[PDB]
């Protein structure tokens, strides 16, 4: 065993392909050693070393002991690898780094840090008379007992949840001790408040050790929730703070309205006033409020400004994961655009401090930026998608745009600049002139049949390498790269038209637009672009690009995609480079509205070509004088409020709006341009009603708890079967689930990778892909333990997209608990789960004295209270719907429903004494509801919590005594409608 | 034709200062390898106007 | 018959303000000369020049401060390698060649911490001094070079006093992982450069703490059997590993800088981690005879390499565990001689004074230390001494020895060897010397020594120094003379009266400031009459006392073995006059560094522990050129200074 | 340019999208048009009717009437309680992005309506051209210009 591994090492110890017979040696129980192979890239020596080790492993681990496969583990483990840095420890930023002019004598005093450690202050004194390193003096800031809390990034409401935590006790002597928690009104506990602070029971530390510390918790309402932890000793007490975000069921859905505001119509139409309606979506997860965000900029590139000058954070496309090389260049495009307008312009007066400190300031940043994307560079200066992966010329032709537009204000490497453009025009241009891709990255998925995606595929990489080079040859203007040019010009003005589809048509007028504008088949393709053009209104209000052909498709999209942006863009640009003024207003409104607060778009390219085009526009317009009063309120409530916008502060923070009215954004007689935009956030039960362009299926198995969660691509109209483009599958991870990061590592790390990358970001498991099939599944697997316990598990979100097109996308709901049966809870150590639901009165209850059945109807918070009866039971995720018939209306304080029609309630399926039955009628009081639109009519649903009150209702009298409860019930009945209370 | 294919070169004087040569005029030189070494060798582009 | 010496620096430094210093005899009427640093070879251009009177009043010595301006010298293609020094009087002129080296001054790269995890700030300044080590206030560029040897950032920044703070440097989220170079240049006129290194590694959160503690930090003879190593485990939450499996591989390695390693997969020994400890022993011996080696002879200074795995048993987790070397020690003593030219003065006794070190490289008392010595004189009749035994004096470290040679010995060949009660004869220290004669052709010879050198020379006191010549012309000659040198500038000279009622006469020196951490003492005189003047003379290596000029002393109020977090606390700094201070607080833990008076000293010219095989090799190996009218035979191609010698 | 016939014969359902999407007055002869009149689908097709949701605005408050529309061929009748309007579809751009009423009167008014989603450039010119030659001089109105 021993020398059946000795020779493998040996063959392969200083063979130059070595780790592909090591991490084929690795364990896959999932796939034979051929499929393994079949995703070896780094070529035909590499799948033959990698077959061979794979299989004479696999034939070794039969019937192994542990101690043989860890042996084994050791000799592949050291002689094959080389090494990597890494570290186990963290170390805490360094202080009192400053300089300081001592007159023979200089005390400063100060505040040591909160931290552990054993600080190192040194000084070295420099004067006429030399250098002078003073004795390092020590300073160890420590703490003998001290206790932590482990709170989660999240808990979702209902779940409840076992905090855990530890109490530290470094003395040599063990002590007593008592830890409490303070109980904030959100937060149920099982026990009660003393004075308001839990209870100490006092334990004992062993010396030199630790104890741990639990606490379980039930959260009622959604938010972020102090909570305080105090920690009680003989020698004092100690106070935690600490906070739990408390997350909605369900989804989180995001939808955005955008209005530009023109008083004057300038641009194009008088735009002074416009309506936000309030619209509740349908499967609106219950007893949560609908939350908007309504952001008022100053200019067009208003929006961008404020995301880079203001630092809270801060990423336009937060939604999209890190990983590529595009993010890190992304990161560098809203400040880029920000700095162009703020130089070509000369607009520096904005800043009310020094200018110049503003421009050091994004100067700084703009190469801290710069520096992002250095890791992604080989040492040919070629680029790469993936750290360690393959070059890519799509990739270095788009770091080659973004560097040749930053070197105008940050001076880039020539000789660097040179290298990667020479890397490009050397070895990935064929004779026809155009770039072919080394890589297996597929950035975009293109129409059409393999031959015919074939040359889409080839017209777009030439067009999107022509925009890079174009973008960077002032940095090195070398004649070779300029034929390079000519060639790759060549083959777009011949190979474009006929066109195949909008979006390859507009990218390859776009590239051409940055060369010889006369020539006239380029002419022919600016037409044809024209042709498809699609305007709002008639004079038209708005113009904007579908991304397909119309002869292939008549269809007019009724919400904005990633591809459509991406066109308008590329469209709006070559305009911009023809000078064409008289064409581009409509398509600046259209792009400006589609803007999303935070200033991006839907996905990477779409966002920074139409950030170029808002900013090239806004620079070559006359800059207008900028005085609006804009005020905003609500129709039919308060004015929420107003401000005027000047050029002084226009980059005003967003404001949030509470109120369930609908909004109103009106400005009078003014100058200027602002853009308002709203972004609606809800949380919704369902995903049935949203188009899947994957199939998605996930399970958790017990090995010999995994999870295996796995997609495949749907293709659209006339879309190949060769599978999807770049691809993200993101899994949320349940509460209090933690994922084995070395099975992901042991995914995408090898030469046989699965997945091209991955993180684990706020209980989110997220892997990215050059591409998911069409053909078959794609599978990630990957172990999980349970970190804490968790109770009445809300379930997690499955959701894999296109990263260029995020609307190519399917999100579906798990758990990874099987956990049924919810028959009851068992008298106490329950409040905390029934707090917040109804309870069912007591089945033919004659008690209830009828006027305290009727001042429970007229209680002013009670909004509805009549009698319906159930005709149906439904389970949806975590809530249950009874759909009933109104019978008979008592009282309505709110809007009207008809009698006899159809009534929908809702209740937590985490709630057992509300159980009802269908067929039978109750008596139904309780407080709100909501009004949806399905449809074409109204549907009121309405939630079933604490204060509302049910009562079963029997229609006949054989009920022996409640004969007499439904006369006192007919009574009450009777009483209600003839005074009006 | 000029800087088709000649050599050209970055060294370093007995000052520290880096200077190319081999390079005829009118052309760039191009230095692969790591930009950290002083001295560096590369060949001649032809540049444009 | 009348004399001239010009005393310079063996290489003259840009920039620097170079002290030449001209001693004239035979000359009892004064008289002006001028000493010039012009353009080689024409002279066209003079770079500096200065008069210097010499007289009675004068005794006939004097010293002129020369600079050559950088802004002097073009730039690029053809730059200056060669100035001409010239000394020109009513008696005589006379020049040579001297060449002239563009670094000029120190920058110490300073960062907060030697390592850095993803996005956190390196803070980094700069330490600036001149050659005369005062605040260059020059203006310095930083380079930034990332693992991969790309330059990724440059910043400058002009100085101002003498620190300067560049700002910080950013480590990107997902950054180039690996060994980082900073790089200090100045902007113009010079060739210093600094250099610091910084680590960037990938953060990855550990399962629980793995140590491991070996028997000792050395394998000698005893332990070459038999060595113990304690492997403990524990888990963050201060408990310890209950039970866990231990895998431990050994391998050789070279040296420590270079990642290499010869793995031997017998001693691959698996153990179990119980309640938190392990052990194992590894028999060295058997191990290694595996890769050949075979003896203990063999693996001197050679490194253990181990390695150790830890799987924890309950949740399976797995964490690493090294030891980068154990160095194999064959002796557990180093020898090294302490202020003993390698070279004989015929006549005089030859001091020979060991030093016993041990692996720590830390002065081990009372060792006893055996002398032996050949002898081989101008007839190539070889002679073996009796040897000779002294013990090492506990108080400094010393063995010292006095040995008395024949007149006619050349070539003195000896060995020291250590002489312990317990140790066998391989693991023995031993290390051979080989000491030449002084070379003179009057057979005049010098020889000086200053009552002694422990303890070292504390700045205050005073070095009162013995001068023993041995010759004939014995009492014709009139005075001593003497340079003192130290950092590379002449800092004194001066003649003392010769006493013609003794042999040896003590020259008193007050020992300065200027002259820490070290400095080199040349003495020598004058033979004269016929054929032509001769010097006779002779150097030592004084080691002074590392004092700052401003002394600088940082204290905490309050004193406490340890503080509380957030503790208001008070942090005093003295000097000893007004200075620029500049601070650092950074977590021990990172060190798991600088010391700057040894990297200073390098621009010391000078080698060896003093002496030489002539009068020009005494003087070359001193750190200096001279111009002379006497003989001045050197050696050949005798232009760079000269360089350390290692053994 | 190209050619602006399309859509032969005309349909008013086809030219109504088949009741799925909703379409936007852009141009308009009456000087009484509403201010931002948009018509969308407010049913199901039942038999030869359909029941039409209308939003316009007048002065800064929305407002939204229900209607019914019968449908016969290319004519339409549309009617709202006691109020009756004929209409007939004259003509229907090719992909139905856009079309042209005719409104029957003592004088009789001509209408263009397009998709409130946005149509295909060179159909809502065709539909415009239709537009102007039946107007044939007359003041035109433009209801979507209206602040909407
Ligand atoms: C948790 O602890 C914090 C810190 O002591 C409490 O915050 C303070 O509360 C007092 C009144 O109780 C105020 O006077 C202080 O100004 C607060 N300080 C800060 C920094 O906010 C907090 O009240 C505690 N929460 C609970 C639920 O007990």
């Amino acid at each position: 065993l021993q020398k059946k591994i000795e020779e493998i090492a040996a063959k392969y110890k200083h063979s130059v392909v070595k780790k592909c017979c090591y991490d084929g040696a690795c364990v896959n129980n999932d796939e034979t050693c051929e499929q393994r192979a079949a995703r070896i890239s780094l070529g035909p020596r590499c799948i033959k070393a990698f077959t061979e080790c794979c299989v004479v492993a696999s034939q070794l681990r039969a019937n192994i002991s542990h101690k043989d496969m860890q042996l084994g583990r050791l000799h592949m483990k050291t002689l094959l690898p080389v090494s990597k840095p890494e570290i186990r420890s963290y170390f805490p930023e360094s202080w009192l780094w400053e300089v300081h002019l001592v007159p023979r004598r200089k005390q400063l005093q100060f505040a040591l840090p909160d931290s552990l450690t054993t600080w190192e202050i040194q000084g070295v004194g420099i004067s006429n008379t030399g250098i002078c390193v003073a004795d390092t003096v020590k300073a160890k800031v420590f703490k003998d007992v001290f206790l932590e809390m482990n709170i989660p990034y999240s808990v979702v409401r209902g779940e409840q949840i076992q905090l855990k935590g530890t109490v530290y006790n470094y003395r040599t002597s063990g002590m007593q001790f008592c830890v409490k928690m303070s109980a904030v009104e959100g937060i149920c506990t099982s026990e009660s408040p003393v004075i308001k602070s839990s209870k100490c029971v006092r334990q004992k530390v062993e010396g030199s050790s630790s104890h741990l510390v639990t606490f379980t918790v039930l959260p009622l309402e959604i938010g972020l929730h102090n909570i305080n932890f105090s920690l009680e000793t003989w020698f004092g007490k100690e106070i935690l703070v600490k906070t739990l975000r408390v997350v909605p069921e369900g989804v989180k859905r995001e939808s955005y309205s955008g209005v530009t505001l023109d008083p004057r119509g300038i641009y194009g139409t008088i735009s002074r006033r416009k309506e936000f309606p309030y619209r509740i979506p349908l499967d609106l997860v219950p007893k949560t409020e609908i939350k908007r965000i309504l952001s008022v900029k100053g200019l067009l590139v208003g929006e961008i400004l404020s995301a880079v000058l203001s630092q809270e954070g801060i990423n336009i496309l937060t939604h999209l994961p890190k990983g590529s090389a595009e993010a890190e260049l992304m990161s560098v495009v809203p400040v880029f655009y920000v700095f162009h307008y703020l130089e070509t312009g000369n607009h520096w007066n904005i800043f009310h401090s020094d200018p110049l400190i503003e421009k050091q300031k994004l100067k700084k940043k703009l190469k801290e930026g710069m520096l992002s994307i250095m890791s992604y560079r080989n040492a040919d200066y070629s680029y790469s998608v993936w750290k360690g992966g393959s070059a890519s010329t799509w990739l270095t032709a788009f770091a080659l745009r973004v560097l040749g537009q930053v070197n105008k204000y940050v001076e880039q490497n020539q000789n660097s600049i040179c290298n990667s453009l020479l890397w490009l025009v050397e070895n990935y241009q064929l004779d026809n002139g155009s770039f072919k891709e080394n890589s297996q990255y597929q950035p975009i998925k293109l129409q059409g049949t393999l031959p015919v995606e074939a040359r889409e595929n080839s017209l777009y990489l030439t067009a999107f390498t022509v925009i890079g080079i174009r973008k960077a040859f002032d940095i090195c203007p070398l004649v070779k790269i300029d034929t390079a040019l000519i060639k790759a010009d060549n083959f777009l003005l011949e190979n474009t038209l006929p066109a195949q589809s909008t979006f390859t048509l507009a990218i390859s007028a776009y590239a051409l637009s940055l060369g010889d504008k006369t020539h006239p088949q380029f002419r022919s393709i600016v037409s044809a672009l024209k042709r498809e053009a699609l305007v709002k209104g008639n004079p038209p209000i708005y113009r904007f690009w579908k991304d397909n052909l119309q002869h292939k498709d008549s269809s007019v999209p009724n919400t904005g995609t990633a591809r459509m942006v991406e066109t308008t863009a590329y469209a709006l640009l070559t305009s911009l480079n023809l000078k064409d003024i008289n064409y581009v207003n409509p398509v600046i409104k259209w792009l400006s509205e589609e803007q999303r607060y935070g200033g991006g778009f839907y996905s990477t390219q779409d966002t920074i070509n139409a950030i170029e085009g808002l900013t090239e526009y806004s620079l070559l317009v006359k800059q207008l004088r900028l005085s609006m009063d804009i005020d905003v309120s609500y129709k039919h409530k308060g004015a929420l409020h107003n401000y005027k916008m000047t050029d002084k502060n226009f980059l005003g923070r967003p404001v949030e709006v509470l109120l369930n009215d609908d909004l109103i954004v009106s400005t009078g007689f003014g100058s200027g341009l602002a853009t308002v935009h709203v972004t609606t956030v809800v949380h919704k039960t369902s995903t049935s009603e949203e188009v899947c362009s994957f199939y998605l299926k996930i399970d958790t198995q017990d090995i010999e708890k995994r999870i295996v969660a796995c997609a495949s691509y749907k293709p659209s109209r006339e879309e190949s079967s060769s599978g999807s483009s770049h691809a993200v599958m993101d899994i949320s991870l349940p509460t209090g689930i933690s994922a084995n990061e070395e099975d992901l590592k042991a995914l995408v790390e090898g030469v046989d990778q699965l997945f091209t990358d991955y993180q684990i970001k706020d209980g989110h498991v997220i892997l990215q892909l050059n591409s998911i099939p069409s053909s078959d599944f794609l599978c990630v697997r990957f172990r999980i333990f349970e970190l804490f316990e968790v109770g009445f598990l809300s379930p997690a979100t499955f959701t894999v997209y296109e990263y260029h097109r995020p609307d190519k996308q399917c999100t579906m709901f798990y758990s990874t608990s099987n956990i049924k049966i919810q028959k009851v809870c068992e008298g106490a150590a329950c409040k905390c789960v029934e707090a917040d639901c109804g309870q069912m009165q007591e089945e033919l209850d004659l008690t209830i004295s009828a006027e305290t059945r009727k001042q429970t109807a007229c209680k002013p918070e009670i909004a509805y209270a009549y009698k319906v009866s159930i005709t149906s039971i439904t389970v949806e995720n975590v809530f249950v719907k009874y759909k009933a018939t109104l019978l008979d209306i008592y009282k309505t304080g709110e809007a009207v429903a008809e009698k006899d029609s159809e009534i929908t309630f809702i209740k937590k399926v985490t709630c057992t004494n509300a159980e009802l039955v269908k067929g039978r009628q109750y008596l139904i009081m309780g407080k709100e509801a909501l009004q949806i639109k399905y449809n074409f009519s109204f549907r009121y649903i309405y939630p079933l919590d604490s204060l509302t009150w049910i009562e079963y209702w029997p229609r006949d009298t054989t009920c022996s005594s409640c004969q007499a409860f439904l006369a006192n019930l007919d009574e009450f009945a009777e009483d209600i409608f003839l005074n009006g209370c | 034709d000029q800087c088709a294919n000649v050599t050209c070169r970055r060294t370093v004087d007995n000052r520290g200062k880096r200077h190319i040569d081999g390079c005829p005029p009118g052309c760039l030189c191009v230095l692969k390898g790591p930009d950290s070494k002083d001295n560096l060798d590369g060949t001649c582009y032809l540049l444009a106007t | 018959e009348q004399t001239y010496v010009i005393s310079a620096p063996k290489i003259f430094r840009v920039g620097a303000s170079e002290n030449i210093v001209i001693q004239v005899y035979g000359y009892t009427e004064a008289f002006d000369a001028t000493i010039s640093i012009k353009s080689y070879p024409d002279k066209k251009f003079s770079y500096s020049s200065g008069h210097v009177h010499l007289s009675s009043e004068n005794k006939f010595q004097n010293s002129a401060i020369l600079t050559i301006q950088p802004k002097q010298l073009p730039g690029g293609q053809n730059p200056v390698s060669y100035v001409y020094l010239e000394v020109v009087s009513k008696h005589f002129s006379k020049s040579k060649r001297m060449p002239i080296t563009y670094d000029n001054g120190f920058l110490f790269i300073h960062t907060d911490k030697p390592v850095y995890t993803p996005d956190q700030s390196v803070k980094v300044r700069v330490y600036s001094l001149n050659d005369d080590l005062k605040p260059a206030k020059r203006e310095t560029v930083l380079t930034f070079i990332d693992p991969e040897g790309s330059e990724v950032d440059m910043v400058e920044e002009i100085d101002h006093i003498g620190i300067i703070s560049f700002p910080d440097f950013k480590i990107p989220s997902n950054p180039r992982y690996g060994m980082w170079t900073i790089k200090a240049k100045y902007k113009e006129d010079f060739s210093t450069t600094g250099t610091a290194y910084f680590e960037v590694k990938e953060y990855v959160l550990p399962h629980f703490s793995v140590s491991i503690e070996p028997e000792y930090n050395f394998i000698g003879y005893k332990n070459f059997k038999n060595f113990e190593i304690t492997i403990k485990a524990r888990y963050f939450y201060n408990k310890v590993v209950t039970e866990a499996d231990v895998y431990i591989t050994f391998g050789i390695r070279e040296d420590l800088k270079d990642d290499q390693k010869e793995m031997m997969q017998t001693a691959m020994q698996n153990t179990m981690l119980i309640n938190g400890i392990a052990q194992v022993t590894f028999d060295s011996e058997t191990a290694v005879k595996e890769l050949s080696y075979y003896s203990l002879e063999d693996l001197n200074n050679k490194y253990l390499y181990i390695a150790v795995t830890v799987i924890e048993s309950t949740g399976g987790f797995s964490e690493e565990a090294e030891i980068p070397g154990i160095k194999y020690v064959l002796s557990p003593y180093k020898l090294n001689l302490v202020a003993t030219p390698l070279f004989l003065k015929p006549g005089i006794p030859y001091p020979i004074k060991v030093q016993v070190k041990d692996s720590l490289d830390q002065l081990v008392g009372g060792v006893p230390v055996t002398l032996n010595a050949q002898t081989i004189d101008v007839n190539q009749e070889t002679s073996d001494l009796d040897p000779s035994k002294s013990v090492t004096r506990v108080d400094d470290g010393v063995a010292s020895f006095v040995l008395n040679l024949p007149s006619g010995v050349t070539v003195l060949e000896f060995n020291v060897k250590t002489d312990a009660p317990d140790l066998p004869e391989e693991n023995q220290a031993r290390e051979g010397y080989r000491a030449i004669a002084y070379s003179s052709l009057s057979q005049s010879y010098l020889y000086i020594d200053w009552t002694d050198n422990h303890k070292a020379l504390l700045v205050g006191e005073h070095l009162n120094i013995i001068v023993t010549p041995k010759s004939p012309y014995i009492d014709k000659i009139t005075h001593y003379n003497y340079l003192i040198l130290s950092k590379g500038k002449i800092i004194h000279f001066g003649t003392r009266e010769k006493f013609s009622d003794a042999s040896y006469q003590s020259i008193n020196i007050p020992v300065t400031q200027n002259m820490v951490p070290s400095s080199r003492l040349l003495v020598y005189y004058i033979v004269t009459g016929e054929q032509t003047a001769e010097l006779v003379s002779d150097s030592v290596w004084l080691n002074i006392e590392e004092k700052c000029g401003n002394q600088l002393q940082v204290h905490l109020s309050p004193d406490a073995d340890a503080y509380s977090p957030g503790q208001t606390v008070s942090l005093n700094m003295a000097t000893g006059m007004d200075s620029w201070v500049a601070l650092a607080a950074v977590d021990s833990a990172v060190y798991g560094l600088e010391r700057v008076f040894q990297f200073l000293e390098k621009s010391d010219l000078g080698c060896g522990a003093g002496g030489g095989l002539n009068n020009a090799n005494v003087f070359h190996l001193a750190g200096l050129t001279f111009l002379t009218n006497a003989n001045a035979d050197d050696s050949q191609e005798n232009d760079e200074p000269c360089k350390e010698i290692l053994r | 340019e190209s050619d602006c016939t399309g859509s032969e014969p005309v349909d008013a359902f086809q030219a109504f999208s088949e009741g799925k999407e909703a379409y936007v007055l852009v141009r308009s002869t009456d000087p009484k048009a509403r201010d931002c009149l948009k018509g969308e689908p407010a049913g199901e097709k039942q038999d030869n009717t359909l029941p039409v949701m209308m939003t316009f605005k007048q002065g800064t408050d929305w407002a939204s009437t229900d209607w019914t529309f019968t449908l016969d061929g290319a004519k339409v009748t549309a009617t709202l309680g006691q109020l009756t309007q004929n209409r007939e579809v004259v003509y229907d751009s090719q992909s139905h992005h856009c079309h042209v009423d005719k409104v029957e009167k003592e004088v009789p008014d001509y209408e263009m309506w397009m998709l409130d989603a946005g149509g295909l450039e060179v159909e809502v010119e065709c539909c415009r051209q239709k537009l102007e030659e039946l107007a044939s001089g007359r003041n035109q109105m433009y209801p979507h210009l209206k602040d909407c």
